[PDB]
């Protein structure tokens, strides 16, 4: 009973747009430490990608006041605005352990040596989570949560090129979201520009080897890699 | 400046 | 201040689309018992249509569901969406009462006879909260609420009649929602046209009284009167 | 179906 209890709870939150009780939903199904299946997964990443999106929407409609405010000279208001951001940066912070936390509890840690596409997915998410981090992050502790994505997005994307096919949108997705890590968080777009490339290149090339079934999904994030390439090179 | 959905 | 810092942070959350820290703030701001300005009780008002919007909307989504699972005959499965469309209604219904019981133990309480412009506003605003109790309300309890609901509308009608311009937001405002509130919720088509038709003649009358800095509110609502119209009576 | 905003 109490998985499928759980899973249907999930599916009725996301309908209602409710995406704090989906992700407390899908935590409890992790929790059960039991393996998931794609479409459980994808339930896992819907809910917190929203969560925290909502998050880091708020936080930098925030930061971006505190900025303008600092620069105005406006000592009495600024404290006040400091505050709020920082009450919204714990929020944002405690949903991103949260989920590391799931990822090194239950769902790495129980990923045979050949789940060679759950390890990929599941290490993309451990990069995008320390990459939500560096977002907002400050100092030596800004240095950890850096190199933390960097580890895991590298160990993510070993494995991909050996094991999966250019245009599977596991591996597009994953190149998408590490050359924004190299562009925004590591300030490096050179770097980020050839990784974009090359996974858009390489999807390119074996296109008759795109069966219907995910010719939506890989060709949506190869328009978006080529978005961030011709935003970031101009 | 998207990621991946 | 404690009344300023409250009112700082009710901005901050509208722009942050934190709705919930938006009313925690007003009500808070409510709670202190003096009076609000045009801009305060804005905020009020816009912090709790955000914040019972999302459970109407949720309440709504899941209602929809629970009806095609009833219908589909799946009884394992409704018993779980009845549920979850219990609990989302629980908190609805708790926005509901948070929003009347300052209508009543603070807003309309400490309203002078001549502030006709605030208790017209705060009369809508019960109006429009027991109404959305009764979206929901089955049995007895929903007789209770419809008939609050009409009470509250009714006398911010009179009194905006006798008080306010036919080209008023407030005054609009009102005849939209009075008039919603028999369309869907007295299920009386007929009463909720006229009146409809009525305010929107009224301000068809009186357009060159409108003063510049109201045009886009009172055309605004008026759009959406006539669009209510002839939703309606074709039908 | 709109009410007043």
């Amino acid at each position: 009973g109490d998985r499928e209890q759980l899973l249907q709870r999930a599916r009725l939150a996301e309908q209602a747009e409710r995406y704090d009780d989906m992700a407390s939903a899908m935590k409890a199904v992790t929790e059960l430490n039991e393996p998931l299946s794609n479409e459980d997964r994808n339930l896992l990443s819907v809910a917190y990608k929203n969560v925290v999106g909502a998050r880091r929407s708020s936080w930098r409609v925030i930061s971006s006041i505190e900025q303008k405010t600092m620069a105005d000279g406006n000592e009495k208001k600024l404290e006040k605005v400091k505050a709020y951001r920082e009450k919204i940066e714990k929020e944002l912070e405690t949903v991103c352990n949260d989920v590391l936390s799931l990822l090194d509890k239950f769902l790495i840690k129980n990923c045979n040596d050949f789940q060679y596409e759950s390890k990929v997915f599941y290490l993309k998410m451990k990069g995008d989570y320390y990459r939500y981090l560096a977002e907002v992050a400050s100092g030596e502790k800004k240095n950890s949560v850096v190199e933390a994505s960097e580890a895991a997005y590298k160990e993510a994307f070993e494995i991909s090129k050996e094991q999966m096919q250019p245009t599977h949108p596991i591996r597009l997705g994953l190149a998408l979201n590490f050359s924004v890590f190299y562009y925004e968080i590591q300030n490096a777009p050179e770097q980020a520009c050839l990784l974009a490339k090359q996974a858009f290149d390489d999807a390119i090339a074996e296109l008759d080897t795109l069966n219907e079934d995910s010719y939506k999904d890989s060709t949506l994030i190869m328009q978006l890699l080529r978005d961030n390439l011709t935003l970031w090179t101009s | 400046q998207r990621s991946a959905p």
